[PDB]
RNA sequence: AGCCAGGAUGUUGGCUUAGAAGCAGCCAUCAUUUAAAGAAAGCGUAAUAGCUCACUGGUCGAGUCGGCCUGCGCGGAAGA
């Protein structure tokens, strides 16, 4: 029962993914290549969470879920990388607009009541990094 | 490490140390230092204090010294007679009376005040300890 | 066994007793902790 | 920790929501992981169930606010109540099926009408 | 509010003083206004807990003397150099 | 105080790094479901995982916490 973060339609480096779900009993190419075929839709240059469930067995099913709150922050603010020194250093902008669409796919992603749990959620994050909402 | 700039007599008579303290409160800080023995703080007893309480505070609030080693000591060196005149000057002291206040601070958390100030008196020769300063 | 004339709580394991009129510090956690007066 | 006013406010929100609610259920809460109770708390506001935790003492308190006295012997074991401000049922059923799924805890005794309801005739909500 | 019980001083002086502060009281006085000055004794604690408050110094406080109020304000206070105690007060007359 | 239970999502917050995922280091430290759950008080990893803590519900049943001021004692305390 393991988690990571895996680019778009990338698998089997060695050390971000082979070896710590390998060390697991899983088969590591089938994981990689349905990912790959799974999150082919998901824009290149995203990590994308990927909850790996193995079973005794070994025969593993994975919920691969929508990108983070950071990563869909990277990219709605346009930016590559949040700040260093958030909220003193802020480094990019989003309109409610898009804390509402990285809010509905972490509406899929979310605990919260409303989109507005959802949207707070996802201000979180956006006061995490140091980005601007606006 | 403190000492008068300029003094109209270079020597001192080793004088007594009576009675009680002037400045007992607080007057700039919100906190001090209060000395409840009575002794003498050499400059550098007082320096290495100062010294405790300014790591204490990661250079933040501020310090004040109310004390100030203004009478000189002198000492003969090893295997000298009697006589032959006065020592020569060998460091200089502040005189303290039970009550004085040493140092004051302010612009800190108490808890760490109070800490910064059991740092300080380490480095004290005299019974000390803590005060808050009052309205009246 | 540190032996001195000031004993001290380390860290929060570290329990104070009196032994036969000696006063200890005693440690679960770390037996770098473990000290008597003296 | 809570303060006197803490309790008291508190057991008027319990008072005031007991009032305004249709059909309760008490039931065990331990053992069980937060993830599944948010995942009770979703299928909680989007059933109109009112989900709670609360004290027992504090309950017999907020309870003594009627109907639902005849469940003061029920609040012995820890306590969670789920009220149905919205529709009655939609509690008990959700409960029984919650429970078989995570075949821990128990879910005890419900309130109706102004009665307490047995724990396996709950199934009469 | 704030109510101090106090007695009146039959005695005065160094010796009295001492005598007092050993006993566990202290001396202070009331004076400012028309009338004579008024010297009289207090329980050093509920006093010492009482202005272990700040409005003490700031407001009308009653001080209770042989059945009889007078309504005074803290003028000055000496305390003793390093420990937690009052050596006197200062009332006068509000 | 003990003992049963949980210590959650976003999320591996961003920075940085071959790796930093609460726990090298830098900066923020928000929001959600909350009975409660620190962008984490320590052990832990190549980094994780793994282990307690803060916090809260249960059982228990009446006093408990730690400063202040003093009285008398303990250690500190070895020599022909
Ligand atoms: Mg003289
Ligand atoms: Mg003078
Ligand atoms: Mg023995
Ligand atoms: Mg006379
Ligand atoms: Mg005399
Ligand atoms: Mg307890
Ligand atoms: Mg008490
Ligand atoms: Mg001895
Ligand atoms: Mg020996
Ligand atoms: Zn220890």
């Amino acid at each position: 029962y393991v988690k990571l973060q895996v680019a778009a339609g990338m698998a089997n480096p060695s050390p971000p993914v082979g070896p710590a779900l390998g060390q697991q009993g899983v088969n590591i190419m089938e994981f990689c290549k349905a990912f790959n075929a799974k999150t082919d839709s998901i824009e290149k240059g995203l990590p994308i969470p990927v909850v790996i469930t193995v079973y005794a067995d070994r025969s593993f099913t994975f919920v691969t879920k929508t990108p983070p709150a950071a990563v869909l922050l990277k990219k709605a603010a346009g930016i590559k990388s949040g700040s260093g020194k958030p909220n003193k250093d802020k480094v990019g902008k989003i309109s409610r607009a898009q804390l509402q669409e990285i809010a509905q796919t972490k509406a899929a992603d979310m605990t919260g009541a409303d989109i507005e749990a959802m949207t707070r959620s996802i201000e979180g994050t956006a006061r995490s990094m140091g980005l601007v909402v606006e | 490490m403190l000492q008068p700039k300029r003094t109209k007599f270079r020597k001192m008579h080793k004088g007594r140390n009576r009675g009680l303290a002037q400045g007992t409160d607080v007057s700039f800080g919100s906190f001090g230092l209060k000395a409840v023995g009575r002794g003498r703080l050499t400059a550098r007893q007082i320096e290495a204090a100062r010294r405790a309480m300014t790591r204490a505070v990661k250079r933040q609030g501020k310090i004040w010294i109310r004390v100030f080693p203004d009478k000189p000591i002198t000492e003969k060196p090893l295997a000298v007679r009697m006589g032959k005149g006065k020592g020569n000057v060998e460091y200089w002291v502040a005189l303290i009376q039970p009550g004085k206040v040493l140092y004051e601070m302010d612009g800190v958390p108490e808890e760490l005040a109070r800490e910064a100030f059991k740092l300080a008196a380490a480095k004290l020769p005299i019974k000390t300890t803590f005060v808050t300063k009052t309205v009246m | 066994m540190k032996v001195r004339a000031s004993v001290k709580k380390l860290c929060r394991n570290c329990k104070i007793v009196k032994r036969d009129g000696v006063i200890r510090v005693i440690c679960s956690a770390e037996p770098k902790h473990k000290q008597r007066q003296g | 920790a809570l303060n006197l006013q803490d309790k008291q406010a508190i057991v008027a929100e319990v008072s005031e929501v007991a009032k305004g609610a249709l059909s309760a259920v008490v039931a065990d809460s331990r053992g069980v992981t937060v993830d599944k109770m948010t995942e009770l708390r979703k299928a909680g506001r989007e059933a109109g169930v009112y989900m709670r935790v609360v004290r027992n003492t504090l309950l017999r308190r907020a309870v003594e606010g009627t109907p639902f006295e005849c469940l003061k012997d029920a609040f012995v074991g820890p306590t969670l109540i789920a009220y149905v401000t919205e529709h009655p049922g939609a509690a008990a059923r959700l409960f029984k099926e919650f429970a078989k799924a995570n075949a821990k805890f128990e879910v005890k005794a419900a309130a109706f009408e102004g009665e307490l309801i047995p724990a396996s005739q709950i199934d009469r909500l | 509010m704030f109510t101090i019980n106090a007695e009146v001083r039959k005695e005065q002086g160094k010796g009295a003083s001492r005598r007092l502060r050993a006993a566990n009281k202290f001396p202070a006085i009331i004076y400012g206004g028309k009338e004579a000055p008024l010297a009289i004794e207090l329980d050093h604690d509920k006093v010492m807990n009482m202005q272990a408050k700040a409005e003490f110094y700031s407001e009308v406080l009653t001080i209770v003397v042989d059945g009889k109020e007078i309504k005074v304000k803290a003028q000055d206070v000496q305390r003793h150099p390093y420990k937690p105690k009052l050596q006197h007060i200062d009332f006068v007359r509000a």
